[PDB]
């Protein structure tokens, strides 16, 4: 039978060749394909499809989902489809349609809905993975709420709490504060990994911290960021399989950006805040975006680049690194030429991760909505990427979502069990409604249990009255948190017993293939080009060319969405 | 509405704020969280007409609330103000510093014992030395770093800066402009002057027997010239 | 180098002979020493001291402290000097010079900044002991955020939560409610010590209450505090080594004050509200504090004496006991003497400790605050100490300090672990800014780890935008809360496996040393008096001179700082 | 700011009265927690103004709301009112005996055999 698009698309939602508008952006999600056989769509409801012996079998299997997820609009590295996406055991079961074969046509063999199936309606909804927030700086509790209400389920980070140490660098230091803060974890929804000092130029105090079980090294200038603590520090994560993390030295005493790479000798690494105004070798930092073995990533105060962005900073630096008012300005000259050229560099794939550096020169719950606010602004200056095939922002969208899902967990060595929509991985799950994408999510899957949501009133007849605020749910409380949540570890802690020896109750997991990841391993984001910087101009190039963007005067998911 | 936990602290916050403008409204002299709190919904205000810039907020907020309008010591309680708002191109750090006009009052005030100063690193041996950083971008090198090994950028008689760090306060940098000539005052490393790490030009004690390898390392390595 | 004295104490705090206004008192902190060597001061930060191979050393060392608190003016009972603080294994690993003895001099042998160390700048900061509320009625778990608030970290009393017994009495009583009580305090970041009911004339019930973990008694009028019950509840106290609490015969019904003493008989006893208006033999309970074996307390609502005291007494009386509105007085004559002596009394050094009577006839965020508008109010009316050595009220402040630190738990049997900064001792710390000292704190240090503190903005770019408001950190959470925390037991529960019997978590410490506890082993507050109290004109006289003090119209500590 | 709990619990208290006032000058007969938090932000904003005792006030505060000004059976519902405050001589607790004057009508009365 013949059924109205209209009507197809509001039951549906969007099928093969629709369009989706991102937000309030000028970005537009094309279904490349429909895994779905129309007429056996999957509809939950009082007389719909998922009833007994109908769209939910009576036949036992050994693929009964735990969860259904109804006619998604999957956003990903991996393509932008449409699929019902089914759960089992806190794992991603299958992608395809899902239902009873006993009655439907074209039902994926592995996605059987069934007596112990949930479900989650998915139609008209954009489903992505749950983002990963690679540079966190473990300040304050609170930041953890403020991250899953902006869709991020994973951080990658150091601290002790509010202390200057951790004010300023992402580093939990030695094996007492280690063990403190994996203790202190058991707490929270988030998944967790811990970074100690890097900042050493003597093994022992190194291995000390792996054993310790952290997931790497942060190598921050404040801890002394030398050519002999860079060699050091990277010589033991090669041989313990970390990852490390670098703040440069801004202010060039032992050397300038070369002597620096040099002394990482095309050894992998994170290079944070790449373009320099978070901290690093004024004003050359950024010139070590084009080199492969170097991982960049960018933090929210800089990108998207707007007529504020430099008058804020000449003032947020002296806040957190606590300057003298005599102090006015050499930031007002270098600034302007790296922030506008960062987002061109995004755009170009040449920075390849999104980050925060909360409350220490960045915003926890801001990783999301900054990315498409960059990827959007690039749109809009610079037109639709000539990459595109169809009146669609596709390769766009897949060069954008990588920078916060699956390239950071590439980086952090976490890509086998987090960081994409695929069979197999944890069910690290966002729901975002369309017109509010990238700025205000639904819900939040963990470990295939709803772990965090918008909810409204709680003694209300329905969960839609006012005031819809967000709240933890379930899968974030009791010992169902400890099934939900990860703690990231080392291979030698994790194979040594640190979830026993530190009676930690949260799923205990190692961090593996950190060494070998260059540019070349990441997603939509392989760039390598000829970055430099002119001493005179503080102006930057790309391969000869000046690297340059024109600041916002506005930008998307923003005043729309916000109260404050 | 969809309120993130930030929104519900701005609520807090703004309300306070409000309180404060009544209280002030009545003829009431401020308290320190009353003064932040006015000073605090003012930018936010502002940033919600989305018709000035930080730029001109930092500027127009030094003194929002005068030094009569307030308690005493109050202004001296309150150096700088700090307030995140959401502006048409997004949300932006407000930066006030002086959001209140200081008097006379001080709390927490120190007293000094004597204007006379302080005489740091006393009784060591000052030595002076020319210094160029021939290289094209500027540099600073901290309180306790081995001099010797500074960015081989900085032209000067390397041998003398052998087992040396600045006389300058512990935790101060100098900086050398590209381009330009200084004449810094070296003190011997305190300590047994075990020096490991930084350039690794010589890890270990800066003696005379380690000096002739290490000046051979900082050559081979293109320190001395 | 000649380093201009402004510019010195700006960038490292004040030194040797320099003074420190408390607040917003009249109260003069001197600088007695300071333990560094000019030009060797640490300073965390960009291209600062605390650096690889500089500051921090390269050297591994068995001393290697996981925090720094550097510069540091430290205000105790042992001293007011300058000093950088090492924590290592949750304790205060040494006070003296912190740093690298490879590049620096003067440096403490056991005070090594490593890899590992995490740094904390206390420079222009007040560090002091966390203080101990020894009257704390177990009412409401919301008491402990608003104690921390205050730089309260351990609280020993009673209760079941809001049941008649426990809004009168500090008694958790009985076997089964000390059970369910210490199992209830896990939740918390708070040290705590239970009290059962001393009220017995049977041996059996109280010998019961000791071995379920009761660090002592509570004697309270409300069971009758009869000279039976008086003689009973002390035999035991003394063959288990716990403290004994009381709240004497406000009715003279089985005796008068004379009686209740004579019961004693010398033995150790803390006597609450000994003013009389928080209960007690009236009119001449005050007359206690002059004995040898009384170790005296005050509650917060007559401390310090004002135009208003009076007024809210004469009402928060009948609110308290729930007392008929026939009932007018006999309380606006006897109280105005007692309520007068009261401060004079704390400024002699008479009445040792400040406590708080928590939500039964007390302020549970008060016993800081109130102690220094004590102090000031005094000073402003009786000037300067005799006692001082000086331009400095620093006999005065160490004996005010001591009420609210170190006498408390003295006490309560715990001045091994906690009560003041010393080495060896428990890292329960606070740092203070010297404008809002005694008012609002900033850090609150438990074990060893921040548990609570003052933060801005959780989606900010800096811990500093507003709202900035009182929040609980990592040591506060998960399993780390169980090892920032201690549940204070008798000896012999402790000794027979309280904490594995009752599966508790937290650490499981032993009150010791409190039956030979008189006023001589207090610190600063050893003053004994022949105190008297005139039946008909109701005015105390210590000594045969009348002791009293004017009503204050306003306090320090108040208006200046709170929004209602 | 470093806003306590307690004073993040004064503002609620003080909004409510805020609203409460609203409502009375809407002319409405108001309810058993409105009319407590209307006699509430009054003794907050009094203690503010650091001119009234807390002797004055106790006084001052007997039948502030008045039977027809609160809903039947506010008065009898509320026999007596406890507010603490912040005073120029410190914190200080307000008690307020017969805060809103009864009428005849009485929620929960207990009735003589
Ligand atoms: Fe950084
Ligand atoms: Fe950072
Ligand atoms: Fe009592
Ligand atoms: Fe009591």
């Amino acid at each position: 039978m013949k059924m109205k698009r209209q009507e197809y698309v509001n039951t549906y939602g969007p099928t093969t060749g629709d369009k989706v508008r991102l937000g309030d952006t000028d970005l537009w999600a094309e279904v490349e394909h429909d895994y779905t056989v129309y007429g056996e769509e999957l509809k939950f409801g009082a007389g719909k499809t998922i009833r007994e012996g109908m769209g939910q079998s009576n036949s036992p299997d050994e693929n009964t989902l735990d969860l259904v997820i109804t006619n998604a609009l999957i956003i990903d590295y991996t393509g932008i489809y449409k699929a019902d996406i089914g759960i089992k055991n806190g794992k991603i079961h299958g992608i395809g349609k899902a239902g009873n074969k006993d009655m439907q046509d074209g039902v994926t063999p592995h996605m059987v809905v069934g007596v112990g199936t949930e479900a989650l309606a998915g139609e008209g909804m954009i489903i992505t993975a749950g983002g990963i927030d690679s540079h966190t700086h473990f300040l304050s509790p609170q930041q953890f709420p403020t991250a899953l209400a902006n869709g991020v389920t994973t951080m990658f980070g150091g601290g002790t709490g509010p202390v200057d140490g951790t004010n300023a660098t992402t580093i939990t230091p030695g094996v007492w504060n280690l063990h403190r803060m994996l203790r202190a974890a058991e707490e929270y929804g988030m998944n967790v990994g811990l970074l100690g000092k890097g900042n050493s130029s003597s093994r022992a105090q190194l291995v000390e911290q792996v054993k310790a079980g952290a997931i790497g090294f942060k190598l921050h200038e404040d801890w002394g960021t030398t050519p002999s603590a860079i060699d050091h520090c990277l010589s033991v994560a090669d041989e313990y399989d970390v990852q490390v993390c670098i703040h440069t030295d801004t202010v060039n005493e032992a050397g300038y950006v070369d002597d620096t790479l040099r002394a990482m000798n095309g050894r992998a690494i994170h290079a944070y805040h790449i373009e320099g105004a978070g901290g690093g070798h004024s004003p050359d930092v950024i010139t070590m975006a084009g080199e492969v073995n170097i991982l960049p990533s960018s933090t929210t105060p800089t990108i998207p680049y707007t007529i504020n962005t430099v008058a804020e900073h000449l003032d947020m630096l002296m806040t957190c690194h606590h300057l003298d008012k005599r102090i006015r300005f050499s930031q007002s000259r270098i600034r302007p030429g790296s922030i506008a050229a960062e987002d061109t560099l995004h755009d170009m794939g040449v920075i390849a991760m999104t980050s925060s550096d909360s409350q220490a020169m960045g915003r926890a719950g801001e990783v999301i909505p900054r990315t498409w606010q960059t990827a959007d602004k690039n749109k809009k200056e610079f037109g639709r990427l000539t990459e595109e095939k169809g009146d669609n922002d596709n390769f766009r969208i897949k060069r954008y979502i990588s920078k916060y899902t699956i390239n950071p967990a590439i980086t952090h060595g976490v890509s086998e069990y987090i960081g994409s929509v695929e069979e197999g991985k944890i069910a690290d799950l966002v729901v975002w409604n369309p017109a509010f994408f990238g700025v205000k999510p639904k819900i939040i899957i963990k470990g295939g249990m709803v772990v965090f949501s918008e909810m409204g009133d709680s003694n209300a007849s329905v969960p839609t009255p006012q005031p819809v605020y967000y709240r933890e749910m379930f899968g974030h409380h009791g010992k169902a948190k400890f099934d939900t949540s990860i703690t990231f570890v080392s291979k030698v802690a994790y194979e040594n017993g640190i979830k026993e020896k530190l009676g930690l109750e949260r799923k205990v997991l190692p961090v593996k293939n950190c060494r070998n990841v260059t540019k070349k391993d990441f997603k939509f984001n392989n760039t390598t080009a000829k970055i430099t910087v002119n001493p005179e101009t503080f102006e930057v190039f790309v391969n000869g060319k000046l690297c340059t963007s024109k600041p916002a005067t506005e930008v998307a998911l923003a005043s729309r969405y916000t109260f404050f | 509405m969809k309120l993130t936990p930030k929104e519900q602290e701005k609520f807090l916050l703004y309300y306070a704020g409000e309180v404060a403008r009544k209280r002030k409204e009545e003829g009431l002299k401020l308290n320190q969280p009353e003064a932040i709190a006015y000073i605090s919904a003012h930018i936010m205000d502002e940033a919600r007409r989305g018709k000035k810039t930080v730029a001109q907020l930092m500027e127009e907020c030094v003194h929002f609330l005068k030094k009569d309008e307030v308690m005493p010591g109050v202004g001296n309680m309150v150096p700088d103000l700090g307030v995140e708002a959401n502006f048409p191109d997004g949300t932006k750090l407000v930066t006030v510093n002086w959001p209140i006009e200081p008097d006379d009052f001080k709390a927490g005030e120190i007293k000094f014992a004597s204007d006379k100063d302080i005489e740091l690193n006393a009784g060591k041996e000052i030595t002076e030395l020319k210094v160029t950083n021939k290289g094209p971008k500027s540099l600073h090198v901290g309180s306790h770093f081995h001099f010797f090994e500074a960015n081989r950028a900085l032209e000067f008689d390397r041998e003398k800066a052998y087992g040396k760090r600045l006389d300058i306060p512990s935790g101060n940098t100098l900086r050398i402009g590209a381009g330009e000539t200084k004449t810094v005052h070296l003190i011997p490393i305190g300590g047994s002057k075990k020096i490991i790490g930084m350039n690794g030009l010589l890890n270990g004690i800066a003696d005379d027997l380690h000096k002739q390898k290490a000046l051979e390392k900082a050559k081979h390595h293109g320190f001395i010239k």
